[PDB]
């Protein structure tokens, strides 16, 4: 029917939403080859650093596959 | 610029009163031209020349029915 | 040359020869280059007017499609 | 044939023999492309 | 092309000698000279030079405080207050100034002393790491 | 003949070492890139 | 009504594409002189400075494509401006040209590169430092990359300069209509088009150094 | 002895460290007023004319600078300079330093002498420094080596070319080649 | 897309195929730099 | 600019021409406008 | 700007500072000509 | 052979001087000029040269190249002259 | 019906709308990064303005998973 | 009926535009970091254009969630 | 009916394109913040070409606005 | 109709891709900012490359709005 | 009928896809204005890089394009 | 039927979540690219680094390429 | 009927995920165009790895263009 329809047209709207995060990590990851580079000696501070932003940036992309699913098997 | 009207009130004028008997003399001369066959002796350089003020005068006309319909681009009707 | 004969007959008398028609347009575009391009202190007229024929050119095919877009009816 | 060989195929000998081989095995690639593409429609 | 002048006020290690890449641990970060680097002024901090030779080996100093200048003719002048090999330092007593150092730090309290121990503090400690 | 008048030729004969090595280079511009 | 300036243009019944696309080279004189006019002395000079950029990167078996590749630019430039004079058909916003461009010199590089150093060139196909449980799945990656180069560079040019045109055309529409209701606004979109054709005639030499700079690179790759 | 064995590492050293005023081709300010006038001697007499020297030259220069309106404030290191040119000079003088020549100078003499010339607070905006350049054993020549500000360093186009370049790098720079170019000098004068 | 039409494609790769591998290059092999005299 | 004045076969020609030529054109105009104008009402 | 010119300290004093604590980690067979060969003997006056 | 130090005279880059001088015997000064005012009005009066889009991208390149030619051009010219003579003068001295 | 099914179309579209708090998340920390092996000294300051740009871009992200929801149970 | 349904569809493509602002605000702060690494000194004036900034990036976030309210609600 | 639908579907989906010069006017004013904290004494010149590139951004921005309501109540 | 309807849903998908020229025309003159708050002396030659970048990502972006119209109008 | 309406709403999606390329344009000519102040002596070489760069980038770009027009009128 | 066509159009949507993939990819190597031209000798680990991003940033992608076939085959 | 306007409505969705290898492939170029200013001894080696991102990041690129097809043609 229509509802099961729009269930895989939003479904696939919402994981649209992961780009966010993948540009985001990469971003991070980017960042962290250049100040590794730049002060070789921070290295564990700064991959700290890394892991802490990655954790947030693929959390917003858990997010949206989160809504993927509350659409497309939850209602 | 001024020059313009310069040219224009010496050559680009309305034949004068004194001027259309010389004007049927030249139009005489060119039928004649036409009954003889002497066009046939013209080099195709006064031919052309020729050919080229006959274009520019039936622009003339042209520019006349232009000045008639009182717009340019064909009949604004 | 033309711009001199009056005759029917030079029309006749020249060359329609598939090198001949080669030859002709050759010598055009000798005339040309020599006199507008091929000189030393040459002008940009000797290439403008080469584009303005072509302009002339593209014109002339892209009427067909122009005809459809007159303004007035007559 | 005479001033073909001359002035077109003795100045472009050098280059349609030895360098642009691999250009014309491309043009026959190109050439079969065009065909199947021509052919379906 | 690179003409690497490596230099301490009573020593010199290079004269116009020619290496294939140096690192240098300068006040705004580390990098790695080559040929036709673009041309730079830093002043240093204490930390590793590792010279690069041209035969592939490298030579391992360390040095204080100085200046590098790499110039738009490939010139790369290094010059190092106090540049030593790293057999010539012990890690003991290294470790032993370090932790003294924190020490008086958490004690001293005036602006400037306190920015002369963490002085010693970040030489000590970029000396305790480029050891072991 | 001034130089106005003289053919690439006429050049490479009144100064044969300006005459391209077409056996050194045999395609164009039969000279090294970096002098072209 | 629209596409009007991408059809095949025909005068009298005959194809006048053909005279469209022969007559650039109709606008390279040559000469044996050694000072010859000013026409001459300027296109031989921006010759050199084109064949100096594109060739010099390349070793001696790559500079033996240095007439083709001059051509090359020398052809797509003139091909392109050409195009933007009034009521002009312009023969690179074909896709038929394009392909026909591309894909000899492509296949051609790529063939050279695999008649000789065919170690090397299957061994680009994969990156040189890549990891090992990614070697298999980049190759596929190189592989469909590569199977894209020669369409791309078609495309990259039939797009641009297609689109190029038709937003002329458009704005060209747009003046036209905006002159019978507001004469300050047929100026300013009058202004729009002059500065669009500014851009026109820059990417059409950009277009053309692209196309032969990547043929370049390609070349470089495979010798 | 010793000397001529230390001034060759020191003269590479010291003659590295301007080289970027050379490859730079740093001009000096044509426009600033202000000016520092180092004058480079021993403690002790009787070693000759070089004290006479340098007083002569500092003495000269100075009296032209003033003359041509720029104020300059003289630096002695040495106690023979000191006292030859305070009697005429003396309003005209920074600070001095004593205890040089019994032992050769070393980089911590210049390091001090760089300390207690910035922070003395005169914020020059040229300066020159004057010693005997050592040319043979027989041999001496008073030479007049520029010292440079930081705007003077900063405001010059060449200095373009330099990455990586502000205020702070070039300060510290600046500051350094101060110590660096009365280590050389000092080294200079000992021989 | 008038560019889609694939009946007008060979008229369009012919004379190209000759002015890009025939006429340019005959233009560009008589364009030669002679080398500098002494 | 010094005058290079019309040579008198030009004030001839050129002169009857103008006169018939522009009332010409007025008489065309007169002949295609009622004609243009009754379609112009009969453009539905 | 770092935390030492922020201080107050230009960067003779941070080379000095540097300079006397690698001297200090030097092992003592090299400790006592290296410090006798930088160390300070002006007087300030 | 030399070259001739001049070319042909155009007007407004599009005639040559030519034409002029042939139309003059015959209709004067203002003759070619008012033969091309009658011609344009002829051209876009009968429809045969339509207005659309491409006249004003015709302007735009119009005014674009005719403005190109009257600031750059000058410079060509002397940059291509220049050319010449150095290249001239470096055989010169090469003699 | 339409409005259920549009309402899912709906909820899809907006939770797009994370991928740019993703991507700001991952800009910051990154800049964090190179902030930090730049001048290790400031450290804390840093990591409190790091927070700070993080609470707001996350901030947008949250505005649209709350359109999200309003339009999927609210209205 | 399908205007309600449409007014959904909208709304969310209307918030999708809040990823831009999010994006912007997280480039904002992370140059802030790095700024301020580079010369601690200036901090009130950084922070100043800062804020700034921000300001006009979340004012066009804010604009997209304008629309999205003008189509839920007011039309 | 499905015209009134369509417009409200199509302004939503034209107001998304304001995102970009969300973006755009973040990244102009997080580079100003970075190119002041570098030469400060440019302030002047820097903030000059600060606010051009924020007016050519914003001027996309707008230009979808503009489609927008081309869109919603033009036609 | 539905297709003046669908026009209406195109046109406005179409003009989102301005968003790209936005945030493009964005960091051509923040990056101009820097560029030229590094070497203030090649300005000229700078601000040069900037009209070049901004001429061609705005290219883009008028190519977005060029579908647009031949969406809305054209076809 | 649906399918001229769901090709004009495909065209406009697909045209969606040209903001990649402003966006990566902007960032090619951006960091060509900073590679330039920063060592203006190799401007030849990164000018190439920069054409080289934009060449792939609105290669992209066009490829979406292309899409646009297969949707619109060859299928 | 309804939920073929809807199950195309929601795979469609799905796939779009990979320009975040692509645009991450881009940053970090280019980014590497920055850090070697800084410090040419930690090339090995630089590089290391550099997988690593890549890794978790085209992992995100192919989620949403997961998606896309969960949509199109699965159900 | 529907299937055929879903396809079309889904390839042009699909093909909008082109957008990220734009602008990836921007950054890459720039920061080459950066790299190279910086050392440009390492050409060489710095083009290598241009290469190697570039070829990364089209490669997500093409597997958005690869649905593309997969839903217009193959099914």
């Amino acid at each position: 029917d229509i509802d099961t329809a729009a269930k895989f047209i939003g479904a696939g709207a919402a994981t649209v939403g992961v780009a966010g995060s993948g540009a985001g990590i990469g971003t991070v990851f980017g960042s962290l080859i250049i100040g590794y580079a730049r002060n070789p000696s921070l290295k564990q501070q700064l991959f700290s650093y890394a892991i802490l932003g990655f954790a947030l940036s693929e959390a917003m992309g858990l997010f949206c596959l989160m809504v993927a699913f509350l659409i497309l098997f939850a209602m | 610029l001024a020059t313009f009207w310069y040219y224009a009130k010496v050559e680009l004028v309305p034949p004068t009163p004194a001027e259309i008997p010389r004007a049927i003399q030249s139009l005489k001369k060119i039928v004649n031209s036409a009954q003889t066959g002497s066009f046939k002796q013209l080099t195709v350089k006064e031919a052309v020349l020729n050919g080229l003020v006959a274009t520019e005068v039936l622009m003339w006309f042209y520019v006349g029915e232009i000045i008639g319909k009182r717009g340019i681009i064909g009949y604004d009707v | 040359e033309v711009k001199l004969g009056e005759l029917p007959s030079w029309i006749l008398m020249r060359d329609f020869s598939p090198s001949g028609i080669f030859g002709a347009f050759q010598r055009g575009y000798y005339r040309y280059y020599n006199k507008y391009i091929n000189v030393k202190k040459g002008s940009i007229s000797g290439i403008t007017m080469v584009l303005a024929c072509y302009v002339l050119f593209s014109y002339s095919f892209s009427y067909k499609h122009l005809k459809h877009e007159r303004l007035r009816k007559y | 044939l005479q001033s073909i060989i001359k002035n077109i195929w003795i100045p472009m000998k050098p280059y349609y023999t030895k360098v642009y081989q691999e250009i014309w095995i491309g043009m026959g690639l190109m050439g079969f492309i065009v065909y199947k593409i021509r052919a379906a429609d | 092309q690179m003409s690497f002048t490596f230099a301490s006020p009573t020593q010199v290690f290079f004269n116009g000698a020619n290496v294939r890449q140096v690192d240098v641990p300068t006040l705004t970060g580390a990098f790695g000279i080559l040929a036709a680097h673009v041309p730079t002024l830093q002043v240093l901090r204490p930390g590793l030079v590792v010279v690069h030779a041209e035969d592939g080996t490298t030579s391992k100093y360390f040095v204080s405080s100085g200046s590098i200048a790499v110039n738009a003719d490939s010139s790369v002048q290094l010059l190092a207050e106090e540049a030593v090999t790293l057999d010539m330092l012990d890690l003991g007593a290294a470790k032993a100034n370090l932790e003294k150092a924190q020490a008086e730090l958490v004690g001293t309290a005036d602006e400037a002393t306190r920015a002369e121990i963490q002085i010693r503090i970040e030489a000590n400690e970029a000396l305790v790491k480029a050891l072991e | 003949i001034p130089f106005d008048q003289m053919t690439i030729e006429d050049l490479n004969e009144a100064f044969p070492e300006t005459k391209l090595d077409k056996k050194k280079y045999p395609y164009w511009p039969h000279q090294p890139i970096e002098n072209l | 009504n629209l596409f009007a300036s991408f059809i095949a243009p025909t005068i009298l019944g005959l194809p006048a594409a053909v005279l469209i696309i022969l007559f650039p080279p109709l606008l390279i004189p040559t000469s044996k002189y050694l000072i010859n006019n000013r026409l001459i002395t300027t296109q031989q000079w921006l010759i050199k400075l084109t064949s100096k950029q594109m060739m010099t990167m390349h070793n001696t078996k790559g500079r033996t494509w240095s007439l083709m590749l001059v051509s090359l630019i020398i052809f797509i430039a003139t091909t392109n401006l050409l195009g933007l004079l009034p009521h002009s058909f312009t023969p690179t916003t074909q896709l038929s040209m394009n392909l026909a461009m591309a894909i000899p010199l492509w296949a051609g590089t790529v063939i050279m590169g695999f008649r000789s150093k065919i170690k090397n060139a299957l061994a680009h196909f994969l990156p040189q430092g890549t990891p090992t449980p990614l070697i298999p799945m980049l190759v596929i990656i190189e592989t469909i990359s590569l199977l894209i180069q020669p369409m791309a560079l078609a495309v990259r040019l039939t797009a641009n300069i297609t689109a190029g045109h038709l937003l002329m055309h458009l704005i060209g529409s747009a003046t036209l209509a905006m002159s019978t209701i507001n004469l300050p606004s047929t100026l300013i979109i009058f202004t729009i088009l002059i500065l669009l054709t500014i851009l026109e005639i820059a990417v059409a030499l950009i277009q053309a150094y692209v196309f032969t700079l990547l043929v370049s690179l390609y070349l470089h790759d495979n010798t | 002895a010793r000397a001529e064995r230390e001034l060759k590492p020191a003269r590479i050293y010291g003659l590295g460290s301007l080289a970027l005023y050379e490859k730079a081709d740093i001009k000096g300010p044509e426009d600033k007023k202000k000016h520092l006038l180092i004058g480079v001697s021993s403690d002790r007499g009787l070693c000759g004319a070089i004290h006479s020297s340098i007083a002569k030259q500092m003495k000269s220069e100075v009296a032209t600078l003033t003359a041509a309106g720029k104020e300059v404030m003289l630096v002695g290191i040495g106690d023979k300079i000191r006292g030859i040119l305070y009697r005429t000079h003396s309003d005209q003088f920074l600070v001095a330093f004593k205890e040089v020549g019994r032992k050769p100078p070393t980089f911590g003499d210049a390091s001090v002498i760089a300390l207690e010339l910035l922070n003395s607070g005169y914020e020059f905006d040229e300066g020159s420094i004057i010693f005997n350049k050592f040319r043979s054993v027989i041999s001496y020549k008073t030479e007049e080596k520029p010292i440079f500000s930081l705007n003077t360093v900063a405001s010059a186009d060449s200095m373009s070319i330099y990455d990586d370049i502000d205020a702070d790098v070039l300060q510290n720079y600046q500051e350094y080649n101060l110590a660096n170019i009365i280590y050389y000098s000092l080294k200079e004068s000992t021989t | 897309m008038p560019q889609l039409n694939t009946t007008v494609w060979p008229t369009m790769i012919t004379p190209m195929l000759l002015t890009l591998f025939l006429i340019t290059q005959l233009k560009m092999l008589n364009t030669n730099y002679h080398l500098p005299p002494s | 600019v010094p005058p290079v004045q019309v040579s008198p076969l030009i004030k001839l020609g050129r002169y009857s021409a103008l006169f018939l030529g522009v009332a010409y054109g007025a008489t065309r105009y007169n002949y295609l406008k009622p004609r243009a104008e009754e379609e112009r009402r009969i453009a539905a | 700007v770092a935390y030492w010119r922020q201080a107050g300290l230009s960067y003779i004093r941070y080379s000095q500072i540097c300079a006397k604590a690698v001297r200090d980690a030097l092992k003592t067979e090299f400790k006592a000509n290296a410090e006798k060969t930088s160390g300070s003997n002006v007087k300030i006056v | 052979p030399p070259l001739p130090e001049y070319g042909g005279k155009v007007r407004y880059g599009l005639i040559p001087e030519e034409f002029f001088q042939f139309l003059y015997p015959k209709t004067g000064v203002t003759g070619p000029y008012v033969l091309g005012t009658g011609l344009i009005l002829y051209a876009l009066s009968k429809e045969i040269y339509v207005i659309s889009a491409e006249t004003f991208t015709a302007l735009s390149v119009l005014g674009v190249m005719v403005y190109g030619i009257k600031k750059y051009g000058p410079f060509v010219a002397d940059f291509a002259d220049k050319l010449n003579e150095q290249k001239l003068a470096q055989l010169e001295e090469a003699k």
